[PDB]
């Protein structure tokens, strides 16, 4: 019984570490994409204001 | 964006203040009145030219 629980713990832990590593990579790519688009928004906003 | 809006407003108000003496209805109205008083006076003087000449 102790050997079975340990095997379960190993599976869960493996899944967890694998997911966390791949999630951090997505979050970083996402934030970068948002900042790039936000910067484009900011340039357009300044040009519109000057024209007005 | 908010700074830009307020900055424009300020610029507009400043332009209006600087040109008010020649452009605002209030100041222009006062000048009209002074001119009408003198007109009337001159009309009167011209109407009594003979009497004034005799005097």
């Amino acid at each position: 019984m102790v050997e079975m629980i340990e095997s379960q713990t190993l599976l869960l832990t493996y899944l967890t570490i694998k997911m966390q590593k791949n999630l951090f990579r997505l979050e970083e790519k996402a934030e970068r994409n948002l900042l790039l688009v936000n910067d484009q928004k900011d340039q357009l906003q300044e040009t519109i204001h000057m024209m007005k | 964006a908010e700074i830009n809006q307020k900055s424009l407003e300020l610029e507009l108000l400043r332009l209006e203040k600087e040109t008010a003496d020649i452009t605002h209805p209030l100041y222009l109205g006062q000048k009209h009145q002074a001119l009408q008083a003198m007109n009337s006076h001159l009309e009167a003087v011209l109407r009594e030219k003979r009497s004034l000449r005799q005097r």
